[PDB]
């Protein structure tokens, strides 16, 4: 029974948002429920705490990818080239095209855990000056805890 | 000193690997202590939960008149039919292999003046489902009595049938007071594995 | 025993305890639903100190009773669920029973009793959790069924009371 | 004689289908007797049980490929963009091509050993947008334990 | 602080490597004592056969 | 010694015996083969037990027997592979040594005695193997072969036996 397990059920890389920039640039507000399946999975519980952990995948279609993690109250680009891109305070990741980039975000909520839930943002840019790039982030989610299980929605 | 072995800067998707943090030296808001943690799937689909075998969808109904009748009938599947919406079914919809046993419960909701025997038959999973009280009583089940136990439990044996029937007959017609409904529940024993989480 | 008394209130059954208004359980009547603390803010001494402090945590003793003969067919679903008033509102039902439920079985009992803990994602907040009452076997002879809730372990914040010194 | 042991005569890589993909995608029902040297090798016994190693080899001709496993009972794809490309419960692998992926899959039977079936399927798909690229797998046995030796087929 | 040496990113078919598994925490479906457990090659080339002589 | 009784069987040799149709071994016949447990599904007491319980586990102990003079020749083949009723089926062979088999040489033998455990890949399975009977060296003197199988060590399924209490 190590697969019914809090652990191993809900701690599975999925695909949470998939884009494409041209070199202009995409943000992109943290919801796990964008994905039905694992909406599906998150609506089980009332309250959830888990870090996080995305892997992102850059492809090319006819380069370097800032991937910037915006925290929970922090502001979000409205261009690719305003100064949060610039600001020491968001971590941002520089990795090139057809690799990919990894890292872990902790607990960032403000109660001791999630209500089914601002979780931060994403922000993507390419790097190089003056190409179709597709970039698709994958969330696994860590140390999952969870109580007050709901019943399953059925509509 | 190091060479590259194959199946390097690969991405697994089910590869659980431990990460550099984005935000170092941040303190998380601290963990409290919030009621009714779940480490466990295995502790909510142990619950009983009403099965839909018809608001009225979840009310079986009896009626008067009726002997060496049967009140239901149905089969184990718990992935379609009756079991597809419950809660049971809809976690075992998440896994492909159960391999368990079940907990078939009875809840009586008519007048304390009526009264009835009703012969409860478990057919196992290979037979065939009786066809008359001789050939339901001949098999697995148990006589209940509506006019003193109105609530019974029987437990359906570990089957892993990934699954046999499990009717109800009148023995005696309801005798009611100068219809009324049964409420079926169903759970899981202790005993209930669950493997291979699919989508 | 049989005579639960708390504060100016006595109860009987087989911080002081609320009792709401008397709703007639009619045979083509769909069910009810009351929030907590909502149901409480026009309630006397407990409206008072919920209007008064900003922030509190409290426990609930909720018991529903149907006073009836024992010739009364039908059966309750008693059920707390956590995520209008003191009325409440006149309103799938077979997976509410993973919440802590109980059921009113006209046949063998009359009342149903839930302790309810503060469950909320913080320890303290501003005055969660909703007591649903649902008809699953229909009312086959109206019945007048009495809500009693009793609030416990109440506690409250400093403000109103600190010194600046 | 360690060269007689079933260890060392069965846990060998072998090449056991090769195809091409267009950028749509190809799946295939995993069957080691589709090389007839290790099915004259695996029919010399009645039962076996033995864990996978599949090694992936992509190369062009005129990017990056995901290798997804298919568990046993699980569906397959139709479409190169169907929702179980997307899906969490499918472990799928993201590799370049010219590079090669590789991965162990435990021994998923239903009975205690393969009786000479099913042990899933790989489907293949090139992620870039809108080239002939040829994917080769190559499986491996570990840990190879055998029961009831048979005669070998000669017609 | 390492430097790759020659041969790395190398494809040998016979070297044996240990490996990620692509189903983690799932358990197998257990070993049951079947009878004739063949671990070598030497014990069955052992048995009489007949010659097809004619 | 020479009387193996089992129930109400009785067995001469140098739970219970179920003998099968004698079959006549011609100067020109090809062989044999009885799939188990199939050869007993029209067999008394196990016909019963093989058709009330799914699942089910049993060896096998098969006694080969030729009633001949010293003056027969030709040899039979003995032979049980793993993986037609009673009857069973009227039909490289060098290669079929690697099973467990026995040759019956009607110069010094007339018997052959084969033990079969349960060999499946489930601990349990719905009611495997299949006994075969050759002639290589061929009969030179038409001669009867009795064969005989008795299931042993048999167990069954916990259905039709538990309650739901």
């Amino acid at each position: 029974g190590s697969e019914t397990d809090v652990e191993c059920f809900l701690g599975r890389a999925a695909c949470v948002h998939v884009t494409e920039i041209q070199n202009l640039f995409n943000d992109w507000k943290i919801n796990l429920s964008s994905l039905v399946q694992l909406r599906k999975k998150l609506e089980l519980f009332t309250y959830v705490r888990f870090d996080s952990e995305y892997t992102i995948l850059a492809t090319a279609s006819q380069l370097v990818v800032q991937a910037m993690y915006v925290p929970p109250g922090a502001p979000n680009p409205k261009e690719w080239d305003d100064y949060t891109w610039q600001s020491a305070s968001n971590p941002s990741v520089f990795f090139k095209v057809g690799d990919t980039s990894r890292f872990s975000v902790p607990y960032v909520g403000l109660a001791s855990a999630y209500n089914c839930n601002h979780m931060g943002s994403m922000a993507f840019r390419i790097v190089n000056e003056h190409t179709l790039v597709k970039i698709r982030v994958y969330h696994r989610a860590k140390h999952v805890e969870a109580w007050i299980p709901r019943a399953p929605r059925a509509l | 000193p190091t060479t590259t072995l194959p199946g390097s800067g690969q991405f697994l998707t089910t590869d659980d690997r431990q990460s550099p943090s984005a935000l170092p030296n941040y303190e998380p808001t601290p963990r409290i202590h919030i009621p009714g943690k779940v480490h466990n799937l295995l502790e909510i689909i142990q619950v009983d939960t009403l099965i839909p075998m018809n608001v009225n969808s979840y009310l079986i109904p009896l009626n008067a008149n009726r002997q060496n009748e049967q009140v239901f009938g149905t089969n184990l599947f718990i992935g379609d039919g009756v079991f597809k919406t419950t809660l049971l079914g809809e976690i075992v919809q998440y896994y492909t292999h159960w391999s368990g046993s079940l907990r078939f419960s009875l809840m009586y909701t008519g007048p304390a003046l009526s009264s009835a025997k009703l012969i409860l038959a478990y057919t196992p999973p290979g037979a065939r489902g009786p066809q008359d009280r001789r050939e339901a009583m001949l098999g697995t089940h148990v006589v209940w009595d509506i006019g003193l136990q109105s609530t019974i439990v029987m437990t359906i044996p570990w089957t892993s049938g990934v699954a046999g029937f499990l009717s109800c007959w009148y023995q005696t017609s309801l005798i009611l007071p100068p219809q009324v409904y049964l409420l079926s529940f169903i759970s899981a024993c202790p005993d209930f594995k669950l493997r291979l989480m699919k989508d | 025993v049989q005579q639960i008394t708390l504060g100016n209130s006595t109860i009987t059954t087989q911080c002081r305890f609320y009792t709401l208004d008397s709703k007639t359980w009619t045979t083509g009547s769909k069910g009810w639903c009351w929030k907590l603390p909502d149901a409480l803010k026009d309630m006397g001494v407990f409206g008072q100190n919920m209007f008064f402090h900003s922030l509190g945590r409290s426990g609930y003793t909720v018991h529903v009773q149907c006073n009836a003969t024992k010739f009364h067919s039908g059966c309750l679903l008693v059920v707390v669920i956590p995520e209008p008033g003191e009325r409440g509102i006149d309103l799938l039902l077979g997976n509410l029973l993973i919440f802590p439920h109980q059921f009113i079985n006209l046949r063998t009992n009359n009342t149903a009793t839930i302790v309810i803990p503060y469950i909320n994602s913080v320890p303290i907040d501003s005055m969660n959790v909703s007591l649903m009452v649902i008809p699953i076997a229909p009312l086959t002879v109206s019945l007048p069924i009495t809500v009693t809730i009793a609030p416990m372990c109440t506690e409250f914040s400093g403000i109103r009371s600190k010194s600046i010194v």
